[PDB]
């Protein structure tokens, strides 16, 4: 019977009605991802089709692909070899399954990362209080050989140990690689993995509120203009005296 | 008896059904090609930068 | 580090005081007996939140 | 069951006009506005205090069920 | 002659499904390990052996 | 001569719409039929890409949903509209069945009888629906009922290996769910020409109960332009739900992946079943709950034989007026307890609520009518 | 049953009468009751100049209706001045129904 | 009620539960066949349609 | 299943796998030759008694 906390809610820069996702905080988040979370964790629904328009160009993206190149399957006479990598391939996994998971992460399987954002109370509020938060023990609380504590857990005490601090990264651009900044800029491009269609689906909807308000006064006149005969007769009975 | 406009508009082209269904279709033609211009450039003015054209000229001409 | 340095700033507002003061009466009645029963984690919650409530309005102003 | 076979009525007049020769709003701010309030006034006395009700047992549950986790 | 025609059908699509014969007929004799409740695709829900 | 009076086929269109008596005072809350009309069609259409691209595995059953999501061409789009224009047919229907009660309209035996057979049949459809994305609360939604009816006195055991079509879910579970979900709607589209067949030999009521005949109207055009607008109307609301907000309705308990072992923390169904799952869950015991469940949609059936009011309809009826909106205030209270924990003060308002749903349709109308008689003198 | 209290009946009767509002429509208390197999015989038992009356009362209350307006404040129907023209003719139509079944029984 | 009171529908209701008790007698055993019930196909061994 | 590089074992398993499906696939398919028998003789009777002035 332990009580939980909320985070708060903050002003994001596409936040609600009209305003989009800058894809700066994009660009410079699968860095983050790429250098930190990925040796752990799967982007398996998430390939390198994706990303030719949104935060890099076609060549530089594909550049990506042969940083690491995947295991291949039945080829003729020699098969099990390695390949190059192309636009086609999706983001490599780690283990050979994730059952090797319990086997190093003490019985603990990772989440995977394509809806996490979706899947929470909270949202992509939750996660950037998560990742500050690491906090101490009070007194009186008893911890195994491999817990942590955070007070916004729900059993207050995870795994996982805290992967974000200062100096972790060099942004390729130069600005201060904060641990402030880190999280931001991880925070943002989570949720453009959850939807891919947050800013296409903004843009449907400004457009449709002006059809519908050039013709949803114009049948209201056809009508208006029908039942005024009916709506202006008067009525008599003389009856015989 | 002092031309309205919409007096001469009634005798010219709406009588039969026939130039009552005409302009019905041309009326559209010279209409979807303003209508789409002014409803993206609000689009673009109300947040731009953000958007990835805004600063794609950090990668042309070299 | 710009973090750390508002985090003080927010926790100057005499919101958050009030439930600090009530941290340290049960936390140093907690450590005089190994007999006592209550756990800081609620004493802690209340101060928490109302800190990280007032943080909200004022970090993303002051980043780069 | 057609227009000829309905029923049978007797001295009785009708005064139509036509759509083409008056106007749609005769009056558009100055009928609808007091239309309404008598309307909603004369019923919104057995209307309301149903729902009064719901509101004080809201109120009165969702304070019970937080004061016995947290003191 | 209504009888069979009918009794035929309640059985197509069901009676273990024709799929079910596997493992609850199976010779696996626990694959799970000792001290351990691992979670099989038979039965429907998972079978703990 | 006229075409359409001679015509073997024009002859039955222009009698059923064009040209029939129709009353002269008809309000707005008369829309909502043909906006069912409207509701039903759209499901259908849909419904057929989603079983087009769809993949009918075990195998596959959570990630079929979220590939077709993303991947697929203008699939983001029609499966955000299967799910939100089945919580739009589920709110024209109880403004509808409410309609017709306050009026005095179940005095058609004919139709309203054909109509309670209705609402047994759409409550179906929409259970197996939630039961296909298979993600941690499709699978323990479908436990717990599936489970319940294994309390049947002498038949229950043999019911869930049938529907299991083995011991339990199990790969079968697309090809059956699927099989009877898809079944559903086109016995639908069947009961609904015999629910009108029945009711053009009497024509409309209007809010007043009284008969009128000496004022009828032809049906063109007067309430085909007033159908119309009422349905665009509502494409405008439909719309701002799937553009801007759509997520506002369902749980984010749904996506987590397709997991025999994982426990779900907080199980509870969508929020149109919230009443139901109050009741059962009042009870103790197995057996006595689900008769408390089938009795409220047969609970409909013993309406028009307990009328004892000189007038038809609550319009002229102060004192029968207050009551209506008691049992709707107290549908309210049913909606809310059900997506919660038992409580420690959740149970006693949580089965007070129950009883009243019973106390006032049985006892209380049937009475107050009485002193409304008596008070004017018949 | 009561008497001293009879003043007081006749005092909830015209409350009753009014909170209901058939009057600001013109109509009589006779007007509104709902037509069955018994009403639709006792309704061509009447003579005409009553038959016709009872066809206009009925179709300048459900105009008013359409336009959701309501008569003026003088032609209110009073409460003492409401005649019960049906009355007569329905007592009879029902007393003939309760001889023709107790002899089936009988 | 007292429409249907009388010794005529209790005369009917007796000289019809023949039809009655046929019906539901018919119509309870032919609920049997319809379904696979084994378990009153059970009560008489004579019907071995289970193959 | 409208897979491209699955349909043909779907039949293959169908008239193999499950129960009566042998029966099921060949009523289909054969249960077509004969509804195009009938259409021939439908069709040629109205070309020698007269019907077609319908
Ligand atoms: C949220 C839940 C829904 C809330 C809807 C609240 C609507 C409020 C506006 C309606 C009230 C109003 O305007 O004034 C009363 C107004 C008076 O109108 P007249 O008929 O002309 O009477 C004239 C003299 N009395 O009343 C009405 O119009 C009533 C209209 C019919 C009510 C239909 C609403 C349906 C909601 C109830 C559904 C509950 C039962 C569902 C049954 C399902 C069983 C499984
Ligand atoms: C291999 C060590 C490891 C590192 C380094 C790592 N992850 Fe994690 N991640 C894990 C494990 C283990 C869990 C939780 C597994 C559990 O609790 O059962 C987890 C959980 C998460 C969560 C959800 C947290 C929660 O409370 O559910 C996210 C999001 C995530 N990882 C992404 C990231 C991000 C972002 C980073 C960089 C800040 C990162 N991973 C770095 C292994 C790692
Ligand atoms: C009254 C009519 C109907 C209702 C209320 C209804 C309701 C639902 C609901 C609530 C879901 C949940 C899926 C989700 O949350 O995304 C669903 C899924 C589904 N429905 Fe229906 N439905 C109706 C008609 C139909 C029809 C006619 C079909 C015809 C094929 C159909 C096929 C499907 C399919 C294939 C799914 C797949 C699950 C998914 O893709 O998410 N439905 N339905
Ligand atoms: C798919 C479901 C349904 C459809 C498509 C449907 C459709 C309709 C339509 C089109 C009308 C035309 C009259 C009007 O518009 O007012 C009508 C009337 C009516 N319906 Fe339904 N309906 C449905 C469900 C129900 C249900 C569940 C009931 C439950 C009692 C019901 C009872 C009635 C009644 C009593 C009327 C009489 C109209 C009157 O009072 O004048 N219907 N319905």
């Amino acid at each position: 019977t332990d009580l939980e906390l909320h985070a708060p809610s903050y002003p994001w820069s596409h936040r609600g009605l009209l305003s989009s996702l800058d894809h700066t905080s994009i660009r410079r988040g699968f860095q983050v991802y790429k250098q930190v979370c990925s040796s752990c964790h799967s982007m398996d629904y998430v390939a390198y089709r994706h990303l030719v328009g949104v935060c890099y160009t076609e060549e530089e993206a594909k550049a990506l692909a042969e940083e690491v190149e995947v295991q291949d399957g039945p080829n003729e006479d020699g098969e099990m070899f390695m390949r190059p990598g192309k636009l086609s391939d999706y983001f490599p996994k780690p283990y050979p399954n994730p059952e090797a998971a319990r086997a190093a992460n003490n019985g603990a399987l990772p989440p995977d990362l394509s809806y996490i954002v979706r899947a929470r109370h909270g949202g992509e509020d939750y996660v950037f209080s998560l990742l500050t938060g690491y906090c101490e023990p009070p007194t009186g609380v008893s911890l195994r050989e491999g817990l942590y504590f955070n007070p916004y857990f729900p059993g207050q005490a995870i795994a996982m140990a805290p992967p974000i601090y200062n100096e972790v990264l060099e942004f390729d651009d130069g600005t201060p690689a904060t641990m402030s900044q880190v999280a931001k800029d991880v925070c943002t491009f989570l949720r453009w993995a959850s939807e891919p269609e947050h800013d296409h689906r903004k843009r449907m909807g400004l457009k449709m509120l002006m059809m519908m308000g050039l013709l949803l006064p114009l049948v209201y006149a056809m009508k208006r203009h029908k039942w005024s005969v009916l709506k202006s007769r008067k009525l008599a009975y003389r009856p015989p005296k | 008896a002092a031309p309205t406009l919409t007096a001469r508009l009634y005798s010219l082209l709406f009588r039969r059904t026939s130039t009552f269904a005409l302009t019905i279709a041309v009326g559209a033609l010279f209409f979807e090609r303003a209508f789409d211009q002014g409803a993206d450039a609000i689009y673009e003015h109300i947040n731009q930068g953000k958007l990835w054209k805004h600063i794609k000229h950090k990668y042309e001409n070299k | 580090d710009p973090l750390t340095t508002v985090r003080e700033q927010c926790e100057q507002i005499e919101k958050c005081i009030k439930a600090r003061e009530r941290l340290e009466l049960c936390d140093q009645r907690v450590s005089s007996r190994s007999q006592t029963e209550e756990d800081c984690t609620e004493e802690l919650f209340d101060f928490l939140h109302a800190r990280d409530h007032c943080v909200a309005h004022k970090l993303f102003n002051s980043l780069k | 069951r057609e227009f000829g076979h309905l029923t049978r009525m007797r001295h009785v007049i009708t005064y139509s006009l036509s759509p083409f020769e008056q106007r749609a709003f005769p009056h558009y701010f100055t009928k609808g506005i007091p239309n309404v309030l008598r309307r909603t006034r004369a019923c919104i006395l057995r209307v309301a205090p149903p729902f009064v009700v719901f509101y004080l047992v809201y109120t009165w549950g969702t304070q019970e069920f937080e004061k016995s986790k947290r003191k | 002659a209504a009888k069979n025609a009918v009794s035929q059908f309640v059985s197509s699509m069901s009676a273990s499904a024709d799929v079910l014969a596997m493992s609850k007929i199976e010779i696996k004799l626990s694959d799970i390990p000792e001290g351990k409740n691992m979670a099989f695709k038979w039965r429907g829900k998972p079978l703990f052996v | 001569t006229n075409i359409r009076k001679s015509h073997p086929l024009m002859k039955i269109i222009n009698n059923a719409f064009i040209d029939l008596p129709a009353p002269s005072n008809i309000s707005s809350w008369w829309n909502f039929g043909s906006l069912l009309g409207i509701c039903l069609i759209l499901q259908i259409l849909t419904g057929l890409f989603l079983a087009m691209h769809y993949t009918s595995d075990t195998t596959t059953a959570f990630s079929s949903v979220t590939h077709i999501c993303r991947d697929v061409n203008y699939g983001w789009v029609i499966r955000y509209l299967h799910a939100n224009g089945a919580s739009m047919f589920f709110i024209c229907l109880f403004i509808h069945v409410g309609r017709g009660l306050y009026y005095g309209s179940y005095m058609f035996l004919e139709t309203w009888n054909i109509g309670v057979v209705l609402l047994f049949t759409v409550m179906a459809t929409a259970f197996m629906g939630y039961v296909l994305p298979w993600g941690q609360m499709s699978f323990w939604g479908a436990t717990v009922i599936t489970n319940l009816l294994s309390a049947i006195p002498y038949i229950g055991t043999d019911l869930v290996e049938w529907i299991w079509g083995g011991f339990s879910v199990d790969k079968a579970t697309l090809t059956r769910f699927f099989a009877f979900h898809f079944i559903l709607p086109f016995i639908i589209t069947a009961l609904a020409a015999v629910h009108l067949l029945f009711l053009h030999e009497t024509g409309s009521n209007n809010p007043t109960g009284i008969s009128s005949d000496m004022d009828k109207i032809p049906f063109h055009p007067y309430y085909t332009i007033k159908d119309i607008l009422g349905a665009l109307f509502m494409m405008l609301i439909l719309l701002i739900l799937v553009l801007f907000s759509p997520d506002l309705l369902g749980d984010p308990d749904n996506y987590t992946p397709a997991n025999p072992l994982n426990t779900p923390p907080h199980i509870k169904p969508e929020w149109y079943f919230l009443f139901a799952y109050a009741i059962l869950r009042s009870i103790p015991n197995k057996l006595g709950g689900v008769l408390a469940l089938v009795a409220s949609i047969l609970i409909l059936i013993l309406m028009p034989m307990l009328h004892t009011s000189k007038q038809r309809s609550m319009m002229f009826r102060p004192l029968s007026q207050c009551l209506f909106w008691m049992l709707v205030a107290d549908l309210i209270t049913l909606t809310w307890i059900g997506g919660q924990p038992v409580e420690h003060p959740f149970i006693i308002i949580g089965q007070l609520a129950s009883i009243l749903y019973f106390l006032i349709i049985l006892v209380l109308m049937p009475i107050t009518s009485i002193i409304e008689n008596n008070l004017l003198k018949w | 049953a009561v008497a001293a209290s009879s003043k007081w009946l006749e005092g909830i009767r015209k409350w009753y009468y009014n909170a209901a509002g058939f009057n600001k429509l013109g109509l009589m208390r006779d007007d509104t009751i709902y037509e069955d197999d018994d009403v639709k015989e006792a309704i061509r038992r009447l003579p005409e100049n009553l038959y016709n009356d009872r066809v206009f009362r009925i179709k300048r209350a459900l105009d008013l209706t359409m336009r959701q307006q309501i008569l003026p404040k003088e032609q209110w129907t009073k409460y003492e001045e409401d005649k019960f023209y049906l009355e007569p003719y329905l007592k009879e139509v029902i007393r003939e129904r309760k001889e023709r079944e107790e002899w089936a029984k009988k | 009620l007292s429409r249907f009171l009388g010794p005529r529908y209790r005369e009917l209701a007796r000289n019809w539960i023949p039809t009655a008790s046929m019906w539901g007698a018919v119509g309870a055993v032919g609920l049997v066949w319809a379904t696979d019930w084994r378990l009153i196909l059970d009560w008489v061994p004579y019907i071995n349609g289970k193959f």
